[PDB]
């Protein structure tokens, strides 16, 4: 069995990632300390693909976070479970970065994939063999956006033959969240499209109505935590560019209606050239703007060749 | 409804180039004729407007 | 509740709405008013990103500020749109505007109708026209110091006016470098082919203009050179990794040395890439995708250079300035399509970071601006001005007249539009002698932001622009006085001022014929 | 006002407003920065929202860690960033003197002058300042003792004064090693790696490199004395096949020979390892240590141990050049052609377990241009100081070696450039002449504040320096000792003409933009939501 | 004017929940203070006659102990200064494994003469400058203070009238005993070579019983049971594989495809004859005890049944990697019969039931080995616990004599010397530092003074006693607690020893924290994010 790290980027991805690294814990049988509380012999059957046991019997997690702003990792170390992982594997800047994909991915926190990266070398040597990557990060949103694709660009340039298995909080249709969702999530998509291998697309929306239905913000994270446990507990993408997927109980062709409403809402925005000072005077030319958009017309057309 | 299931690797070579010299083929078979400008309702790959760049031809996706 | 339209639909309508659209107009127009000339003062704007702006920019301050007025709104589409089109007189045209529509808020007080007072600002914007065109002078586009002399005339206004040669050397060579024609299509293309990168520290006299392009890159692999005297350099769109099918090419094995044999069957397909690299004996290659160990290793062996992963714009910039022609099959690889004409690559260290350059090349047609400084914040500012210059030069390489700056061509026009409106007989004279004394507000700005007498200097003004030979004479930005501009040299792109005239006019009339306003309803 | 008309909940701060706030956030940076300057400087603690600690004297991580929300903060900030950056020191300075040109410029636009006139002062100043610089360094053959000087003037500002005693030989050892005559710096080439388990004066100069991994193999020798070491980037672990392959048996003895079979793509490698080995090492005399930037499965290091190989796996893509600089080999890519001409040299490797982290020496190579500072220390924070300590030092020295003239220090190049500033105010037109006596007095900040840090008067000590300064025109400064004027030349205080110039241009810059602002203004969406 | 408004500068530019501190009064003296209440709240556990502290931490976990760096380590200590000093001890616990207390104690002493200078009129500075020549001092003076040395780390009676004293802080009440198994443990797993691991010596914690009923075992013990039907072994070949006791598979998706009925037929079967195969390939090895550290297959747990094979499954990867380190084998990632290198032995192998709890023991009969395990008994989880720090303060205590084997006399002897001598180097040292080398000497008077309050008697009156005496010459002099009345007595003719490394980098360490804390000056918190 070969080994899995785990990365999880900014505010949505730190707090899906601690959730789901307390479900398998519990799962496990670790406790917030990390001593091994359990007594059947399959917890540790397969432990040593998320654990990495030290000295003394504390089995560590093998996960990084990662944030441009401190004041998630703090919340992470002072919530639940937030003392199994390796006081090391808390990378974080000073800069908050607001929700810029330009900022993000470019020397606005650029220097920072530099320590993410000296702590991916001093997690995977751990490991004896290395499957691959996990990062856990939102689509479009605050530092999630142009971090979490700096991260997927210089992991797979780094380890460039292993397994990066996305989960990504695609934006609600309903819900803008943001003024430049529609540019951040383009920009994004068109980096994880290649340099991905797997993508989930864990839509807030819909997980929103799927709490509301079992009712009958932490509740999203207590909803998607389940499915990342049902996707990473125990055949697909026969292309190997149709690689994203909707999780529940799904590689279906309903991705193509987020696609769609994602270039409409970016073909809107840049026909008027709105909030793109913003990109070309932190280091984007206008023409990566076409680019995305292209590859994400791109990606509607592969997906509307079935149907 | 077609898969590539290969059982001698001596194929996996020559199935792949196959992929992409399908399109080479079309391609050229459009610019023997003169054409110099192509208008396209569909997408281009990068490998095909080089070969559009290289002829001196006008490309449009 | 049986209402006809949805609750929060809002309808007003007449004098009111006139009114209001006015003077949400002329409140965008004075929120940038002592923005103009060149004794303005910096602002310090503060982004919704934590972000700041320091600039004296027009249209950077309108796209900062956010509004719920509608005309207000139209006012920042109107000076993005001149700043789009000509790249300057962006807060010239919002002031122009302010001022005709607050002329024309006395007419429409004065029971005048809309229409008639919108017929007589096209009129008027015709005569100004013809007027602009009719003092406007020539330019041999040949006389670089009349070039240097017009980009200073077009940067004085702003922060870089203290490297004032410096930076119109830079725009010059920039403009120059990017002049590019194919087909028999001339093309200035100074957003794809001239690049400006900020480098904090260092001193802004070190700035230059690159016989080159340069990229943050550094090699793929240390026992690669970093310094290469004369490269034949190679572009490619694919990786020279090893990837899947498009199909589901999924393998079956059975026998004990297939699955060996296709590893080394994907060893021997990067090989035979490589090979078909090196038979170019080039010396730097690169890529817009990966570049896979294997592939550093035979490339490495041939003693060439690799650039892992560039950008598209990256890479079509090192095209136009190496003569290179970027590929995507290196079995289609010829010598035409490789780069000579690169006269030097080097990958030097600026601060803790690698930059390759690849400069020193004969008749490239793309650039770099590296441009260093104190700041992040100053550098974006001197980069503005920059695009300013720049869009300046361009403007002038395309149309060669020139009218003359510091509100000489605005009195002039005013003055013949004066002098035209003594035929007119009709009711439209007083709309249209209204918008001629509406011009004066350029001049009328410059002395207020100098800090100088208007009263006094605008009607010595009006009084010059009087005389037969004085269309040419205006005002000092940084005395208070009047000059001649054939004595001063501030001398603006006739289309730059074309342009000015008539988005400022054009946007009175869309805003004159606005009434009405209707709102709530949900899309 | 206009703005609050359009964009109601609009902040604002006009002409005199903007002034006095921006004015106002200057001086309290540099309120808060004083204490910084100088070796007779105070530390400042800094306590993160989780709680860890941060010891620092230094302007730029003081900067960055304070709890601030201004916008011309964050200017300043910047503009010390990219002095850090560039030049690795001077941010202290930087902010105090734009502070005190910000202030020394109110004192005269409070009076009705106009910031335009006292910019067009600070600029003329600039230039006659850069001059007066130019003029006034020392262009010298940087012999390790300069160079010491330079350290020592750095690294004893920046921690300890017996601390600072040991980075000095540490830094300029380091640099003079990994320094080739006439080729820019790389100080990639200097590793440095922190250990947290001695004494921080045990601080050293490993002449190799140290790696924070160690072997993966616990039959792997913990000690070899003549080593052969093989830097590689080729996976030594089990690679599946890029296109989706799967194993297809109808019996368990196929099982078995397809389960030895899909190894034999590694093994081969392992192999051409092996025979290397033997080939160079007909005994066990000598040893063989193979350095991998990728992983190495556990039936490749077993198959390495059986044969004797010490095996350390996911190095990093700079100890790849590190290691092809100190032990000198080649670093490979694929093992298709390898040969003993492949291989380095290192007199001395072993292996060092600290608690839970292991760590591995490469020393005694011949002359190794890399080298590793050893950062130990008792504490987090500790070793946190000394790293940015000798950041500071490298780039001190780096500078010193690159612009082969030094600035003499202890202000007494801004003691001099005063005095110059104010005899040249007269050939200045206009009311100029007091934006360049702003700038001369701003300039003298330097030399005020090391006396107030130091405990002294600073008139008084200012006017005993400029005194001495013009009966004799000798560049003097403060003796933080004793407050009367020294040579700094020959007492050894010395500065970066570099770092100066820097000071020069981005202050004043910074400071004219700042001054020419006449309105501060939030009227954006004030989130991106 | 009802409002005091902030101050124009920081005052204002300071974020919503930050706090700053600056100059002696806001900063200095409150670090002080924190780091008194600190050292005030570790006092009352210095010594033999120290008392326990039950601390419950924030995940409702009791420990009940008198060990500084684990109370320190269960406390939440919030206060960064305090945070310094802890890091210090922890430092020190890592360094030597002893005298964490005595550099909380120390340090807090240090810092409490310091605010009590700079009331006087000292600078930090001075006050900085007369510590470090103060430490310096100390550091020269005791290696003359050593007065006796081990000579022999390979008896167990000398090593354990050596680990005596270091287990008597800890378990006061019992420590002949407890220092005569960790003598027996740390001589048995002593190698010939100078070199001492401290990993090696494994604890075992198991209900029932008491103290007295534990016990070293040269091996290792392993709380499990046996996979198969045997359960005792009296010659163990022990085979070591980290791979899973099954058979291999691929790691490519391995499909068994089938297209005859006779391949279906026979699958099943020939899979079952090559596990007997490799099953019986390992018996005949003369292997008879197998050791996995992955799972086990049904079949091939019937074949070692069958074969009269005991196995068993350490899930943890350390665990194998030791029982390897014990047994002297290798583990070996295929299931290849081992060569005769590769296996390992062991005078017996068997299952036992300790208490309630069923246990694995590899047990060597030759009294040395690469691992020895300690098996304490006794009726309280906690207490267990709490006789395992006294086993690593004991062990830690072994190491430091096999890196220095000097001795200094304890009960507070040392340090009543050191603060003599250092008194009188100050008296001949003239300036302002005299002042901060006599509050660094009277410092070391802390020591002498938590023993005596933690005895029960008066610490003035000891004091003057140990001044008088060493005074009069005997440096070797120290407290005796085994008196209802303030007394003294010779440390070293009563065998009450302290080791030179742990003095030294007690001292050092706290000496290093001490000054860090009077070097800050001006404290920026960021607001406690929560
Ligand atoms: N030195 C000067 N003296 C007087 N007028 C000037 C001077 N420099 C520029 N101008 C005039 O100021 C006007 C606007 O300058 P500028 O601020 O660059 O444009 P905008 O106001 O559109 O930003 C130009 O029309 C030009 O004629
Ligand atoms: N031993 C010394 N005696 C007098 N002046 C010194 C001494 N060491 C440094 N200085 C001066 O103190 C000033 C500030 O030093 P430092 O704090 O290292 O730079 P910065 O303030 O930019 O961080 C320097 O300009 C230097 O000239
Ligand atoms: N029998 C004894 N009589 C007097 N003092 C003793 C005796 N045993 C130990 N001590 C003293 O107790 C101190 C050890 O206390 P302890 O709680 O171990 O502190 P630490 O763990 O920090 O060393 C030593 O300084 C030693 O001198
Ligand atoms: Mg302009
Ligand atoms: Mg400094
Ligand atoms: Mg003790």
């Amino acid at each position: 069995m070969r080994e899995i790290v785990h990365i999880q980027a900014g505010q949505c991805g730190n707090q899906i990632g601690a959730k789901f690294w307390e479900v398998i814990s519990d799962e496990h049988g670790i406790d917030p300390t990390g001593s091994y509380h359990g007594d059947s012999d399959l917890q540790l059957e397969r432990i040593n693909v998320y654990y990495n046991e030290a000295a003394g019997n504390k089995y560590v997690p093998r996960a990084i976070l990662v944030d441009l702003e401190p004041g998630t990792m703090d919340s992470v170390r002072s919530g639940p479970f937030g003392q199994i992982f390796r006081p090391d594997n808390f990378v974080f800047g000073q800069s908050g970065a607001g929700n810029n994909w330009a900022k993000g991915h470019y020397t606005e926190g650029a220097e920072l994939v530099d320590s993410v990266l000296d702590v991916v070398r001093k997690e995977s040597e751990s490991c004896d063999c290395l499957q691959g990557f996990q990062l856990t990060h939102s689509l479009g949103g605050g530092t999630g956006s142009g971090m979490g694709t700096l991260l997927i660009s210089k992991i797979r340039e780094e380890y460039p033959d292993r397994i990066m298995n996305t989960f990504s909080v695609v934006p609600s249709p309903k819900v803008s969240d943001t003024v430049v969702e529609p540019y951040n999530a383009t920009l994004s998509v068109h980096q994880l499209v290649e340099n991905t291998d797997e993508t989930y697309s864990i839509d807030n929306e819909a997980l929103y109505d799927i709490c509301f239905r079992t009712l009958k913000y932490g509740d999203l994270n207590h909803l998607v935590s389940a499915t990342m446990s049902g996707v990473t507990t125990c055949n697909m993408v026969p292309f190997p560019r149709l690689h994203f997927f909707m999780p529940g109980f799904g590689n279906s062709t309903a991705i193509q209606e987020l696609f769609k409403r994602i270039s409409e809402q970016f073909t809107a925005m840049f026909r008027r050239k709105a909030f793109l000072h913003w990109y070309t005077g932190e280091g984007m030319d206008e023409m990566e703007f076409t680019e995305a958009e292209s590859n994400m017309n791109d990606l509607v057309s592969e997906y509307q060749q079935y149907q | 409804g077609v898969q590539v299931v290969i059982t001698d690797p001596e194929k996996l070579d020559q199935i792949r180039q196959r992929e992409s010299d399908i399109t080479k083929e079309r391609i050229q078979k459009i610019l023997a004729t003169g054409a110099n400008v192509i208008l396209t309702t569909g997408g281009i790959d990068d490998m095909c407007l080089k070969y559009f760049v290289e002829a001196g031809a006008m490309a449009v996706r | 509740p049986v209402l006809v339209l949805s609750q929060n639909t809002k309808r007003e309508s007449g004098r009111k709405v006139q009114s209001g659209n006015i003077n949400a107009a002329k409140t965008i127009a004075d929120i940038i008013r002592t923005c103009l000339g060149p004794k303005s003062m910096m602002k310090m704007l503060l982004d919704p990103m934590g972000g700041i702006v320091m600039t004296n920019d027009g249209n950077a301050i309108l796209r900062e500020i956010q509004v719920q007025h509608p005309a207000a709104k139209s006012m920042i589409e109107i000076s993005r749109t001149q700043d789009e089109e000509v790249g300057d007189g962006t807060t010239s045209v919002i002031i122009l505007a302010g001022e005709m529509l607050s002329v024309a808020e006395h007419f429409l007080e004065q029971q005048m109708h809309p229409t008639v007072v919108i017929s007589a600002y096209r009129k008027a914007l015709d005569d100004m026209i013809s007027t602009l065109k009719k003092i406007s002078i020539p330019v041999d586009i040949s006389d670089s110091d009349m070039m240097l002399n017009i980009i200073n005339s077009s940067i004085t206004t702003k922060a870089i006016s203290r490297w004032s040669s410096l930076a119109c050397n830079i725009a010059l060579d920039a403009v120059k470098m990017v002049q590019f024609e194919e087909n028999g299509r001339k093309e200035i293309d100074i957003k794809k082919y001239a690049r400006v990168e900020k480098i904090p520290g260092g001193i802004i006299e070190d700035s230059c203009v690159l016989r080159g392009v340069m990229i943050n890159k550094d090699v793929t692999h240390p026992r690669m050179r970093r310094y290469i005297k004369n490269p034949r350099i190679v572009l490619l769109d694919s990786s020279l990794e090893y990837k899947k099918g498009e199909s589901q090419t999924d393998i079956e094995i059975t026998r004990e040395e297939d699955f060996t044999r296709i590893l080394q069957m994907e060893e021997e397909y990067i090989q035979q890439l490589c090979e078909d690299i090196i038979q170019l004996k080039p010396d730097v290659v690169i890529t817009e995708k990966g570049i896979s160990d294997l592939a550093q290793h035979y490339l490495m062996r041939a003693n060439i250079t690799a650039i892992r992963r560039v950008r598209k714009t990256d890479n079509n910039r090192i095209a136009r300035a190496c003569g290179a022609r970027i590929v995507s099959r290196p079995e289609e690889l010829r010598e035409d399509d490789v780069g000579t004409g690169a006269g030097l690559l080097e990958i030097k260290k600026i601060g803790d970071e690698y930059f390759t350059f690849i400069t020193d090349c004969k008749d490239p047609k793309a650039c770099t601006i590296l441009l260093r400084g104190a700041s992040k914040e100053i550098l974006s500012e001197v980069e503005r001005n920059l695009q300013d210059a720049m869009q300046v030069c361009r403007n002038v390489l395309l149309d060669p007249q020139l009218v003359p700056g510091g509100g000489a061509s605005e009195m002039a026009v005013a003055h013949a539009l004066t002098e035209k409106s003594k035929a007119m007989t009709g009711v439209e004279q007083w709309p249209y002698r209204a918008v001629a004394q509406a011009l004066e507000v350029i001049p009328r700005t410059l002395i207020q932001n100098c800090g100088a007498s208007t009263i006094r200097l605008l009607t010595s003004l009006r009084a010059k622009h009087t005389q037969e030979n004085c269309e040419t004479w205006g005002v000092n930005g940084e005395t208070g006085t009047l000059v001649d501009m054939k004595e001063l040299g501030i001398w603006e792109p006739l289309a730059v001022k074309l342009q000015t005239y008539k988005t400022a006019v054009e946007t009175a009339v869309l805003l004159l014929r606005i009434d009405d306003i209707v709102s709530g309803h949900k899309k | 006002a206009a703005v609050k008309t359009l964009n109601p909940k609009a902040e604002v701060a006009r002409a005199q407003a903007a002034l006095a706030v921006n004015i106002s956030a200057a001086r309290g940076l540099q309120d808060v920065l004083r204490t910084n300057l100088g070796p007779k400087g105070t530390m400042k603690m800094l306590v993160s929202g989780a709680g860890d600690i941060k010891l620092t004297k230094d302007g730029n991580v003081l900067l960055h860690e304070m709890q601030i929300q201004h916008p011309t903060a964050s200017l300043i900030a910047k503009v010390a960033t990219a002095q850090d950056d560039i030049t690795g020191d001077g941010t202290t300075s930087n902010v105090l003197i734009i502070g005190e040109l910000l202030k020394q410029a109110d004192l005269y636009i409070s009076e009705g002058l106009h910031p335009r006139i006292i910019t067009e002062g600070f600029e003329a100043a600039k230039e006659k300042a850069l001059q007066f610089l130019e003029e006034v360094k020392v262009s010298r053959e940087m012999d390790r003792e300069t160079l010491i000087d330079v350290a020592r003037t750095s690294l004893r500002t920046k921690v300890h004064a017996e601390l600072a005693d040991v980075l000095t030989e540490a830094v300029v050892d380091s640099i003079l090693a990994i320094k080739k005559q006439d080729e820019p710096i790389d100080l990639f080439m200097i590793e440095i790696m922190e250990m947290k388990h001695k004494s921080e004066t045990d601080t050293s100069l490993i002449r190799g490199l140290v790696l924070d991994h160690g072997a993966r193999h616990p039959d792997m020798k913990k000690r070899v004395e003549d080593a052969y070491i093989l830097t590689c980037n080729v996976s030594l672990e089990y690679e599946k096949t890029e296109v989706n392959s799967g194993f297809f048996y109808k019996s368990a003895e196929e099982r078995e020979k397809l389960v030895k079979a899909e190894r034999k793509f590694i093994e081969d490698r392992v192999k051409k390892i092996i025979e290397l080995k033997r080939k160079v090492c007909g005994d066990s005399d000598k040893g063989f240590v193979v350095i991998n930037q990728k992983g190495i499965d556990p039936f490749s290091l077993d198959a390495l141990s059986k044969e004797g190989i010490v095996a350390l796996r996911r190095a990093k893509r700079r100890n790849m050049e590190r290691l092809t600089l100190a032990c000198g080999g080649v670093a490979l890519n694929s093992f298709d052609d390898l040969s003993p001409d492949c291989l380095g040299h290192a007199g001395l490797v072993y292996e060092y377990t600290l608690g839970e982290e292991k760590f591995t020496f490469i020393e005694k190579c011949n002359n190794p241009r890399s080298v590793t500072l050893l950062i130990k220390g008792p504490n987090k924070h500790t070793l946190t100081q000394i790293k940015d300590a000798v950041r500071d030092g490298l780039r001190a020295v780096k500078n010193a070696i690159d612009d082969g003239c030094v600035v003499p220090g202890a202000g007494a190049v801004e003691v001099a450039m005063a005095e110059a500033l104010i005899k040249h105010k007269p050939s200045v037109k206009g009311r100029a002449q007091l934006g360049v006596q702003a700038f001369a007095d701003a300039l003298l900040i330097i030399p005020k504040v090391l006396a107030q840090n130091s405990g002294f008067d600073l008139q008084e000590t200012l006017v005993k320096i400029q005194a001495e300064h013009s009966e004799s025109g000798q560049l003097v400064g403060v003796d933080l000792n004793t407050g009367e004027p020294m040579v700094a030349a020959e007492v050894g205080v010395w500065d970066n003409y570099c770092v100066k110039k820097q000071l020069l241009h981005s202050c004043t810059v910074i400071a004219t933009n700042i001054l020419l602002v006449d309105e501060i203004m939030r009227a954006g969406m004030s989130s991106l939501k | 004017a009802l409002h005091v408004p902030k101050a124009p500068g920081f005052a204002q530019m300071l974020k919503e929940g930050a706090k700053h501190f600056s100059g002696l009064e806001e900063a200095v003296y409150r670090n002080i203070q924190a780091c008194k209440e600190l050292a005030q709240t570790t006092r009352t556990a210095y010594g033999p006659n120290g008392m326990n502290k039950m601390v419950i931490n924030h995940l409702e976990k009791l420990f009940v102990t008198n060990d500084a760096a684990t109370i320190l380590r269960e406390l939440e200590v919030q206060h960064p200064a305090a945070k310094m000093i802890v890091m210090a001890s922890h430092m020190q616990e890592q360094e030597v494994g002893d005298g964490t207390n005595f550099v909380l104690v120390f340090a807090g002493a240090l810092l409490e003469l310091a605010e009590e200078l700079l009331r006087i009129g000292l600078s930090v500075s001075e006050v900085i400058e007369g510590y470090e020549i103060a430490c310096r001092k100390a550091h020269e003076i005791l290696p003359n203070l050593v007065c006796c040395s081990a000579k022999n780390l390979r008896d167990i009676d000398e090593v354990s009238s050596l680990l005596r004293t270091s287990i008597m802080s800890k378990q006061y009440g019992n420590e002949v005993f407890l220092a005569k198994l960790i003598a027996q443990a740390c001589v048995s797993i002593f190698p010939d070579s100078g070199h001492f691991n401290v990993d090696n010596i494994r604890v075992c914690k198991i209900l029932g019983s008491g103290i007295s009923s534990s016990s070293v075992l040269h091996g290792m013990v392993f709380k499990k049971e046996t996979e198969g039907d045997v359960t005792s072994v009296k010659d163990a070949k022990i085979a070591v594989y980290s791979c899973p006791f099954d058979g291999m598979i691929t790691e490519t998706k391995g499909t068994v495809l089938i297209k005859t009925a006779e391949e279906l037929m026979n699958f099943s079967k020939g899979e079952e004859n090559l596990m007997d195969a490799q099953v019986k390939a390992i018996a005949d090895t003369g292997a008879n005890v197998v050791v996995t550290g992955g799972k086990v297959a049904d079949m091939a747990l019937h074949y070692a049944n069958k074969y009269n094979i005991m196995l068993v499954r350490l899930n943890s990867k350390w665990d194998l990697r030791r029982l390897c380190k014990t047994v002297g084998a290798t583990a070996l990632p295929r299931l290849t019969p081992p060569v005769l290198e590769e296996m390992g032995h062991c005078d017996s192998v068997y299952l036992s039931e300790v208490g309630d709890t069923q246990v694995v023991v590899f047990k060597h009969e030759k009294e040395d080995g690469a691992i020895s395990t300690i098996v304490l008994r006794g009726s309280t989880d906690n207490l267990m616990d709490d006789i395992e720090r006294a086993v690593d303060d004991g062990v830690n205590t072994f190491k430091v004599l096999t890196r220095d084997k000097r001795l200094v006399p304890g009960g507070g002897a040392t340090e009543i010397e050191l603060a003599k001598q250092i008194t009188s180097y100050g008296e001949t040292c003239p300036g302002l530092e005299q002042y901060a080398i006599k509050k660094f000497a009277e410092a070391f008077e802390a020591i002498p003074r938590a023993l005596a309050e933690n005895s029960g008697v008066k610490a003035n009156e000891v004091i003057s006693k140990l001044y008088a005496v060493h005074q009069e010459g005997n440096k070797n002099v120290g407290l005796d607690i085994e008196a209802e009345v303030p007394a003294v007595k010779d440390m070293l003719e009563a065998g009450i020893l302290d080791t030179y490394l742990g003095k030294y980098w007690a001292i050092k360490l706290a000496t290093n924290a001490a000054v860090t804390v009077l070097r800050v000056d001006q404290i920026i918190m960021a607001k406690p994010a929560g």
